C-alpha cells in the first residue's frame, strides 16, 4: 500500500497532441525549454537517436 | 543612380564578411520562424543579446 515499484498513473498525460508552428512550452526526452514544433522532412536520424 | 552605391574593391572587401551591420539586420529579421532549420544570432537575440 502507497510504496512501491508498481505505479498507477503516477506518470503524466504524454499526450500526442504537437501543436506546430506556435510557440509553446516543452519537456520532451528529458530537456525544458521554451519553443516551436515545426513539421519537416529529414532522415539522419537513427530508430536509437 | 540610387543611394545604395559601394563601390567594386568595397564589394569584394563586402562580400567575404558575412556580418557586416547590414547581414546583421537582414539575420535578425530572418528569426521568425527559422525557416532554413536555425540561426546563431536567434539564440543570441532571444537571450537579451
Ligand atoms: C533569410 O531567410 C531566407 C529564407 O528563409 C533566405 O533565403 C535568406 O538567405 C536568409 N538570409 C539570411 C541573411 O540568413
Amino acid at each position: 500500500i502507497n510504496s512501491g515499484t508498481t505505479c498507477s498513473n503516477d506518470l503524466l498525460y504524454s499526450n500526442t497532441e504537437v501543436s506546430t508552428g506556435v510557440c509553446v512550452n516543452y519537456d520532451l526526452y528529458g530537456i525544458t525549454g521554451q519553443g516551436i514544433f515545426k513539421e519537416v522532412s529529414a532522415a539522419y536520424y537513427n530508430n536509437w537517436q | 543612380c540610387g543611394s545604395s552605391s559601394r563601390s567594386l574593391l568595397e564589394d569584394l572587401l563586402f562580400n567575404k564578411v558575412k556580418l557586416s551591420d547590414v547581414g546583421f539586420v537582414e539575420a535578425y529579421n530572418n528569426c521568425t520562424g527559422g525557416s532554413e532549420i536555425r540561426d546563431l544570432l536567434c539564440v543570441q537575440s532571444f537571450n537579451g543579446i
